[PDB]
């Protein structure tokens, strides 16, 4: 449809976690912990007491929050889902993206595995189920070699959960649909339509012979099903709120169940007057991931809407009450740092400076236009640090702020991006002229200064950081490409930009003409000779001054006589020389209508 | 800002604006989505029709407020 | 009368000359502004336009009911008047144009509301100015529930009229209710973004009634964009409408169906407006009318019994005239 260009102002290295995190894995054999975060970054930990720093590697290539991710093939291989879209492949042993699958429409919410053959299912928001072969999944790119497309059709309503069986016969999914289906992945048939939720399913879980579930809805019930008998066998109501992650020991008797409340119990599935907490967390549960290192889970990791992910201790699971409100486990046995999610931002009058206010209640202020960090404020007010940065300047809109990955990320669009232009002196630059500039123009010559298109190198003013990820994203959320600013030069992204590169930016940036200015009407009216007029909309006051003292008194420099002379009036004020028909028309002019202007005599 | 829009259908449609808006440019986006020509589109807010030639800011519409799309039955 | 184009007009004044207080109230506005006056604006033209219609009116119906050879002339009937007060207040209604009756019901209703606003401040600056809040206005809960983060947002808003869909993308009453007012899921190209995710996500929305007016006017979009075509086809109309399922609170009140508008017309540019209304309360002969329906013709008034004129608006006969305002009654 309409393709943006987003970029993401970060650090080269973004260690911690810097928003929630909605997908846990363990490699059992390398003792490694994968953290898929809505920072859009899948992170390598290691889960060894011994290490001090538990980071190994971050896995980058998303552009929205990571939905699932699930690793294959006895730990060398992950795939991703994302709301961006897309399901990719990666190698878990190196950390990089060997495949991007791009078959959905909407966001992609749960992943499911069948470990006895290999194959895993992707679905979303887009209603669909998609079946995968891993072993032809890794295929290099589609130029090396394209596959095809196994559906599972019948869903009414948006997918928020799947589970497939472990020996890949049976694959349920979990709705605002409200009712569980059941099909043979095998056969794409459909076998049952179970009933019995009244809200959304965000938790499903089969056992290894496909024979029963156990399904968590925000309803806040449990339910096992017998799927031999097409029907709800018991229901447990041990949460106040939606239960959202659910776990099961190996035999298939023990519930580890926590959601919205921000609790986690063990349930016994026989006898459900037994439970146990095992802890109360700071925020919502939104993914367990059990340790399976021995037969009864001697730990739960548990992933939250904050940034930090925790190990709890199950050990001394065996009281006696049916509901006992002291927890197993108050402290954390192990504890992976989380950063800080920016959750405010304000765009400055100069359109180029944002503050941002963070979690741990840090202002931040940032370049737009050098995508960095000019300074960190600390812990001050930030209504009244907008207030002390006010500037009587207006530009016009020409960038849009993104705080989904809890960093920023700036947008650029055809209607707008070209709109702000700005004198070299306003915009901090200089050379012996005062020459005119358009800030998205600058901006995007130096996002793809590396590309060899668009060399005669840059827009000759400044670079951005060469780590600084550019993307190319349909309006909807739909990404096409993604690269850093600096892999420009190889064979691959330079096809990929060729193939994704819109218009709009190709004629900036590599036919090197220049957009279209902005001109404003006004009416020049002595105050109390009458003609509509049109200028820039960055005229200076003083050229219009000029206007006045050399077309109405025509009767030393002609410039110092031109502003001390004249006189220029609106809505009674009398304006800045300095001050553009831009500033004019945006604060001092409240009025409805055409901008009017009025003159006299010093 | 986002606002809700309850077309012809009953249907609501997501329009993302500003409060310096006027009532022309929400009738543009509601163009844009929907399909309806500005002049034949009547929206109301609050049980007040919405003028042309105002902004948003005037009208109290924030965040999360519905907008009714209703047309002329001419009689 | 109808003296040219003004049906859209005619039908809104003799709907609200049988609401249940709009004719009292009004009396009780004209007295203020006659006290005015006496002791001393476009507004108040209005409520002195609506006035002399209303006595004209009682003066015909006096007429009929004992004279009937009299007013041989109809002794000249004129909205036009009002309609030159509504050209004063709003440009839209110059000439002898075609014009939305719900949409002259908002003008009208809305400058009363202001002149009771305007009267309001005057008396303050040194409990009858609510004519229209008692009657017409109503106050929903819009909640929003999103599907990623399960937190619920409420918005208090006002409702003059309860604008319902016709048909999908038979059908009751009920229907058209649920389309307006039950749980909606946003998704897709219409994501809601939601400040505790930071996120575009799915949401549900649902519409509760919380304070409900004396009248209930549901705004049928008997209309829909196909270059924009009119349904013809009408939808099943209850007698009695009970809101307890959309209601923020359990309540037993019910409502029961008293006027219609309705449109004939194959066109949305073109078409007749007439009204029907059932006499429930106000010279024996008078009294015999209770329980019957009028329809109002350009300057005809026929007498019509409940289950003809309910037969007729079904659509299992072939309407001819679409219902386009049903205006039900607190009992
Ligand atoms: C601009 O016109 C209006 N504006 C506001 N309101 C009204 C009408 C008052 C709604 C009109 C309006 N339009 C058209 C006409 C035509 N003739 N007349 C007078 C009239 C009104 C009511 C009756 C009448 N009343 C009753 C009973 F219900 F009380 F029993 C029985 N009858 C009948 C059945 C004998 C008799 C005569 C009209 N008046
Ligand atoms: N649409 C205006 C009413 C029709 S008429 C014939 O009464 O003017
Ligand atoms: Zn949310």
């Amino acid at each position: 449809r309409k393709v943006q260009v987003s970029y993401v102002i970060r650090d080269e290295v973004e260690k911690y976690n810097r928003n929630g995190v909605n997908a846990l894995q363990l490699d059992p054999a390398l003792n490694r912990l994968f953290t898929a975060g809505r920072d859009s970054i899948i992170r390598i930990w290691s889960v060894n007491q011994h290490k001090q720093d538990p980071y190994i590697a971050s896995m980058e290539h998303h552009t929205d929050w990571v939905n699932d991710i699930v690793l294959c093939c006895n730990g060398k291989t992950l795939i991703s889902a994302s709301s961006d879209t897309t399901v990719k492949v990666w190698n878990a042993h190196k950390g990089f993206c060997m495949s991007t699958l791009r078959t959905h429409k909407d966001y992609v919410k749960a992943l499911a595995y069948a470990k006895d053959k290999e194959l895993v299912a992707s679905a979303g928001l887009d209603r669909q189920i998609f079946l995968w072969d891993v072993n032809t999944l890794t295929a290099l790119t589609a130029s090396n070699n394209t596959v095809t497309t196994s559906s599972l059709s019948g869903n009414k309503d948006s997918i928020y959960s799947l589970a497939m069986n472990q020996l890949g016969t049976i694959i349920v999914s979990g709705s605002t649909e409200k009712v569980l289906r059941v099909w043979d992945p095998r056969t794409c048939a459909k076998l049952m339509k179970l009933k019995g939720h009244t809200d959304n399913v965000k938790a499903l879980l089969l056992n290894r012979d496909g024979t029963q579930c156990l399904s968590g809805s925000s309803d806040g019930t449990i339910r096992l099903w017998s799927l031999g008998q097409q029907r709800c066998i018991a229901t447990y109501r041990v949460h106040d709120e939606g239960v959202w992650a659910l776990q099961v020991n190996d035999a298939f008797t023990h519930v580890y169940s926590g959601g919205r409340d921000r609790k986690i119990y063990c349930t016994d599935l026989r006898n459900p007057d037994i439970r146990v907490l095992i802890c109360e967390e700071k925020a919502p549960v939104l993914k367990m991931e059990l340790d399976r290192s021995a037969d009864p889970p001697p730990a739960i990791w548990v992933a939250t809407t904050k940034s930090t992910v925790n190990k709890w201790t199950l050990k001394g699971i065996h009281n006696d009450c049916t509901n006992p409100i002291t927890p197993l486990c108050t402290q954390p046995d192990q504890v992976i740092k989380g950063g800080a999610s920016i959750i405010q931002c304000h765009i400055l009058n100069d359109k180029r400076h944002i503050l941002t206010k963070d979690t741990n209640n840090n202002v931040a202020y940032w370049d737009v236009l050098k995508a960095c960090k000019v300074e960190d404020l600390g812990k001050v007010d930030f209504e009244d640090e907008i207030k002390k940065r006010f500037k009587m300047v207006y530009v016009p809109n020409w960038f849009s702020v993104d705080l989904k990955t809890g960093m920023l990320t700036i947008t650029l669009d055809e209607s707008d991006c070209f709109a702000a232009w700005v004198s070299a002196k306003d915009a901090g630059f200089s050379s012996g002229s005062d020459p005119k500039l358009n800030l998205g123009g600058l901006l995007l010559q130096a996002l793809l200064e590396y590309w060899p298109r668009t060399h005669v190198k840059g827009n000759g003013y400044f670079q951005v950081p060469p780590h600084t990820p550019v993307i190319f994203g349909e309006a909807g959320g739909r990404t096409l490409f993604r690269l850093l600013c600096r892999d420009s030069g190889g064979e691959t992204e330079s096809m990929l930009l060729n193939e994704t590169v819109p218009q709009w930016v190709i004629d900036i940036t590599v036919d090197k003409n220049m957009p279209k200015f902005n001109k404003i009407p006004f009416y020049l009216q002595p105050h109390a000779k009458k003609d509509r007029l049109s200028a820039s909309d960055m005229l200076q006051v003083r050229k219009v001054m000029e206007h006045v003292y050399e077309k109405i008194i025509n009767l030393e420099d002609i410039a110092v006589l031109a502003e001390e002379k004249i006189e220029l009036l609106c809505q009674d004020q009398v304006l800045d020389p300095n001050m553009d028909l831009r500033t004019v028309k945006h604060f001092i002019w409240k009025s409805g209508g055409d901008l009017t202007l009025h003159y006299r005599q010093k | 800002m986002q606002i809700f829009v309850k077309t012809l259908t009953g249907k609501t449609i997501t329009l993302e604006v500003e409060p310096s808006d006027t009532i022309e440019n929400v009738k543009a986006k509601i163009q844009d989505k929907e399909g309806i020509p500005p002049d034949q589109q009547r929206l109301i807010f609050a049980g007040k029709q919405l003028e042309d030639g105002r902004t948003l800011s005037d009208y109290n519409i924030q965040k999360e407020s519905t907008l009714h799309l209703v047309l002329r039955l001419r009689g | 009368n109808n003296l040219g184009n003004t049906c859209y007009l005619n039908s809104i004044l003799q709907v609200l000359y049988f609401c249940p207080g709009f004719k009292s109230g009004v009396k009780h506005l004209f007295n203020i502004i006659s006290r005015k006056k006496e002791a001393l604006l476009a507004s108040y033209e209005l409520i002195c336009s609506l006035q002399s219609l209303i006595i004209s009116v009682e003066q015909l119906q006096a007429s009929f009911l004992l004279n009937p050879e009299k007013y041989t002339d109809e002794l000249a009937t004129q909205p036009r008047r009002l309609l030159n007060t509504l050209r004063e207040l709003n440009p839209m209604y110059e000439g002898y144009l075609q014009h939305d009756a719900q949409e002259v019901l908002q003008c009208i209703l809305g400058n009363i509301q202001e002149t009771c606003q305007l009267l309001k401040k005057e008396e303050v600056k040194n409990i009858g100015f609510e004519l229209v809040e008692k009657l017409f206005q109503g106050q929903l809960v819009l909640r929003t529930r999103c599907l990623e983060c399960e937190s619920l947002t409420e918005r208090r808003e006002d409702f003059q009229d309860i604008s319902v869909p016709v048909q999908e993308d038979m059908k009751t009453l009920r229907w058209a209710i649920s389309q307006f007012a039950s749980v909606e899921r946003i998704v897709g190209e219409d994501k809601y973004f939601c400040e505790n995710c930071h996120h575009y996500t799915e949401a549900e929305r649902s519409l509760l009634f919380d304070k409900m007016p004396e009248v209930i006017t549901i705004h049928l979009k008997c209309f829909a964009a196909s270059g924009l075509s009119k349904i013809n086809t009408p939808l099943l109309t209850p007698l009695k409408l009970s809101l307890e399922e959309w209601s923020t609170k359990p309540t037993n009140d019910s409502y029961g169906l008293f006027a219609v508008v309705m449109h004939s017309g194959i066109t949305i540019s073109s078409g007749h407006y007439t009204a029907s209304v059932k006499v429930t309360d106000l010279v024996q002969s008078l009294k015999e009318y209770e329980g019957k329906w009028l329809l109002f013709d350009d300057s005809e008034v026929k007498v019509t019994e409940e289950k003809d004129f309910l037969n007729s608006l079904s659509p299992s006969t072939s309407p001819t005239s679409t219902p386009y305002l049903l205006f039900y009654k607190k009992l």
